[PDB]
RNA sequence: UAAGGUGAUAUGAACCGUUAUAACCGGCGAUUUCCGAAUGGGGAAACCCAGUGUGUUUCGACACACUAUCAUUAACUGAAUCCAUAGGUUAAUGAGGCGAACCGGGGGAACUGAAACAUCUAAGUACCCCGAGGAAAAGAAAUCAACCGAGAUUCCCCCAGUAGCGGCGAGCGAACGGGGAGCAGCCCAGAGCCUGAAUCAGUGUGUGUGUUAGUGGAAGCGUCUGGAAAGGCGCGCGAUACAGGGUGACAGCCCCGUACACAAAAAUGCACAUGCUGUGAGCUCGAUGAGUAGGGCGGGACACGUGGUAUCCUGUCUGAAUAUGGGGGGACCAUCCUCCAAGGCUAAAUACUCCUGACUGACCGAUAGUGAACCAGUACCGUGAGGGAAAGGCGAAAAGAAC
RNA sequence: AGGACCGAACCGACUAAUGUUGAAAAAUUAGCGGAUGACUUGUGGCUGGGGGUGAAAGGCCAAUCAAACCGGGAGAUAGCU
RNA sequence: CGAAGGUGUGCUGUGAGGCAUGCUGGAGGUAUCAGAAGUGCGAAUGCUGACAUAAGUAACGAUAAAGCGGGUGAAAAGCCCGCUCGCCGGAAGACCAAGGGUUCCUGUCCAACGUUAAUCGGGGCAGGGUGAGUCGACCCCUAAGGCGAGGCCGAAAGGCGUAGUCGAUGGGAAACAGGUUAAUAUUCCUGUACUUGGUGUUACUGCGAAGGGGGGACGGAGAAGGCUAUGUUGGCCGGGCG
RNA sequence: UACGGUGCUGAAGCAACAAAUGCCCUGCUUCCAGGAAAAGCCUCUAAGCAUCAGGUAACAUCAAAUCGUACCCCAAACCG
């Protein structure tokens, strides 16, 4: 779905306030996007979906590490 | 765990016919018992016609409860409660009141 | 072999009626009231097992008891199958 | 005149049908909602 | 017949007495829904008979 | 246990046993058609068609085994593309659906009150979905307190309709601290001494205690009434039993029971001891959880509606220090106080009854009580989801009216 | 040849009468319009509730339609009888 | 040697009420003083049941039409039989699908059902009856469309969809005539046939698919030809002469 | 003769004419609005097979399972 696959960020809910406090539901959308990285371990083009905070991971520590840990989850990569 | 069985010699206690005593017949399901020559009631028989045709009224032994009768002890001359004792490893029935194995 | 035992199985009971009595005078078929499943080549088998006899075709039918009712329960009977069975002459 | 119930087995078997039922969600969901209550003919499937 | 009487058998006359058994049983059925058999009750313990061989069937032979 | 049985309306005919494999009951087995998660494909549920291999063929066919989809592992393979992956096959292991209530999470209303109504209330309630357990959640201080100190969580009585919040309206409503119930602490982020060391899951053996069949179980007669005595009159007896049910009217002494004393071949619950399989025990030392805390924007939760509003959670954009350090003490600042987040595990006290047994009732007695005391979620109505009744009593016994 | 003509089947429903606790919760009788098409019909699908569908009346959506039916919030609320 | 309940009668209190008692009934009721209440009905277009009124009133469901004799029985306008009459005849006839599910036939019954009676019936009760290589289903193939491994998408539920797999209302091979029972017949019997597979035997030889190609394969209107179903007349045969 | 009917015996069994909406016609002619899909059927090879296996014809034998069939079907039996 709609799913941050390397931090997990849900879509999650809230109420829109207006100037007069009006309350509507409405849902916070993460800012998802699918991405094509280099591992020079497998040594090619894997294809993620992820958000921005998640590319900063994926920045920050390895991506050789990320993708032991979505394994850890399970998941797809 | 009956205290009254088939071939026995018993008077009933409650009845028309109390004080009077026969010899059991049978023992129902239900809790009755059938005595002979003691419960006895007329039947007007409807005959069908494919089986033996009586007609008429006829007489049979109806019903009354094991606990109206109770067992003639034979020796005293009249009625005694009885229980259950353990002689040689059947266990069987004794009369109450005296020290007497039927 | 459960083989025998089902053909040992199949056969129910001998019919009693006056088409039945009126065809086995004709054609010389019997008629006889059958299990549920009881399929034509295992009739057949189980005819020229038991009765010890030729057959030359058997004619299969499958007949509904009659809904009747006992004072207000409704009651569907059984279901049961019918086959006349051809012997030769 | 027409009335509304002119009716066929192989539209009601196949609308209100056991499979028809089973094979959806809320389908399962009345039937044991069928079967909580006790009904005894369960669905249409005769 | 008397439980431990088919105990001491052995599994080829455990098959012959099936098959005699179930002879027994269409014979018996036969003629019942023919009209004869004053006495029923054969039927019944006939059937009895059939299904005791056939418990040692999955007893003689292996669980 | 057993001298009586073949479930009931519902009688029969035919037989079984009576001193013991007639019946009834209890543990464990075997069989368990077809549909149904339905699992070989399909489908209008209770049906249609298969295939692979075995071994029986009287040569026309048989009977049994397996064959879904995914997760994980393993092994043969294995493309564009040399490699190597993706993919494919086979096997093994697990999952699947049903269920009354409780619990946790993801979503999430409006009618209504405000005597209109939009903030608010109703209410995070109804309902939908996911997941697990006999409970579940939480849970071992980056906590409260006040310069005095306590020690994890949960639940009940107070505090308290109190401080507060609020078109300052309707309403919502704490905590600190006190008294109880119950008590429990840990391990990884790591190395040398250590390898059955203080435990816990799973196996057997041993004892006891319960459960699933059961056994013994006290003590009384006469007379009048009456259809019948259990009533009245008279005379006795039992009671670790006078709870209760029945018997031809109300029975402690007629029957079944009760108090009481027992009882397991077999299978299992519980704790206890005794051994296997895994597991480390405890010291000396180094470490102590990063796109994280904090922030800017927009929401949510704490009683707290953005308010002067601390605290936690976050969708978005950023971004430390890392024990000479960092949080918290209700704007905020300095000093004091106490604690060490960014990793987890954990029993009991707690809410529940689809169901099993006993026992109780200033609860009901057929228009009441469950809708249903009766063959009731039935008859009937509706395409459907759904709605949904009416209906007890002869007698002590059918002796149910021969003729 | 014809969204041609007259006219049965078929589809409709313009007029009058009878019906109104009917024979029928929409009819019958005597007339009437279309009748080779923008027709009619049998079978099987699909679209659904603030939605479908509509040669457009706010018409039809199981005799119910300016928002279906069924269950649930719910014993809504009622300054009214 | 007679409780509650039912039904009268007689005394009694200011009132709700109470007390005594005849008869029915056939086994429960309960003083006094306290206690708890599902505690007191004439109305709610109240609810359920029973019964009234209109009332022995309207009506008896098409204006296709009945009449007589004989039968059966306790009873005949309605049933069976006969003879006339009358109605439909592009149906009010013969078969089917769909939809019902025993309503079909025989014996027996008339309490309920039949807008009356009923000996009758689609009613009760019992028994009997549905025979398939060729008709139809199932089976092969597909349309609209449904489901749909992977896949993509979606807070969860799930949405769409590829391979496939289902889906006749369509495409695929096969049988006719006559006879017969009360109830079945293109199914049973008689006569004459045809199809599609399997195995083996004989003779000639390249077969092989999921891939290719043809074929299946398709609109409306019009008009004419050839024919037949079928009908009329004449002949032929049988009977008649009223 | 149950009195309904069973069983027996059976002559002719041609021609002309009329003729359809039925078959040739899943034709012919014309018109624009341009008029389903896959299989059974026929044929062609690919991998593979190659004494074979198959295939063709002939002959013999066997099989064709299972489910529905009664009755109404413009109605007293379907929906009202």
């Amino acid at each position: 779905s709609r799913v941050c696959q390397v931090t997990g960020k849900r879509p999650v809910t809230g109420n829109n306030r207006s100037h007069a406090l009006n309350a509507t539901k409405r849902r916070f959308l993460p800012n998802l996007h699918s991405h094509r990285f280099w591992v020079e371990s497998e040594k090619r083009f894997v294809t993620l979906r992820v958000s921005a905070k998640g590319m900063r991971v994926i920045d920050k520590k390895g991506i050789d590490t990320v993708l032991a840990e979505l394994r850890a989850r399970g998941e797809k990569y | 765990a009956a205290k009254i069985r088939r071939d026995d010699e018993v008077i009933v206690l409650t009845g028309k016919d109390k004080g009077k005593r026969g010899k059991v017949k049978n023992v129902l399901s239900s809790g009755k018992v059938i005595v002979e020559g003691i419960n006895l009631v007329k039947k007007h028989q409807k005959p069908v016609p494919a089986l033996n045709q009586p007609g008429g009224i006829v007489e049979k032994e109806a019903a009354i409860q094991v606990s109206n009768v109770a067992i003639f002890n034979a020796a005293t001359g009249k009625a005694d409660r009885v229980g259950f004792r353990f002689e040689d490893g059947k266990k069987v029935r004794f009369f109450k009141s005296n020290s007497e194995t039927i | 072999m459960i083989r025998e035992e089902r053909l040992l199985k199949v056969l129910r009971a001998p019919h009693v009626s006056e088409k039945a009595s009126t065809a086995m005078e004709k054609s010389n078929t019997i008629v006889l009231k059958v299990a549920k499943d009881a399929t034509k080549a295992e009739i057949k088998a189980a005819v020229q097992k038991l009765f010890e006899v030729e057959v030359e075709v058997v004619n299969t039918l499958v007949v509904k008891g009659k809904v009747k009712r006992h004072g207000q329960r409704i009651g569907r009977r059984s279901d049961w199958k019918k086959a006349y069975v051809t012997l030769k002459e | 005149m027409k009335r509304t119930f002119q009716p066929s087995v192989l539209k009601r078997n196949r609308s209100h049908g056991f499979r028809a039922r089973m094979a959806t969600k809320n389908g399962r969901q009345v039937l044991a909602r069928r079967r909580a209550k006790g009904r005894a003919r369960l669905t249409v499937s005769k | 017949m008397k439980a431990k009487e088919l105990r001491e058998k052995s599994v080829e006359e455990l098959n012959t007495e099936l098959l005699n058994l179930l002879r027994e049983q269409f014979n018996l059925r036969m003629q019942a829904a023919s009209g004869q058999l004053q006495q029923s009750h054969l039927l019944k313990q006939v059937r009895r008979d059939v299904a005791r061989v056939k418990t040692l069937l999955n007893e003689k032979a292996g669980a």
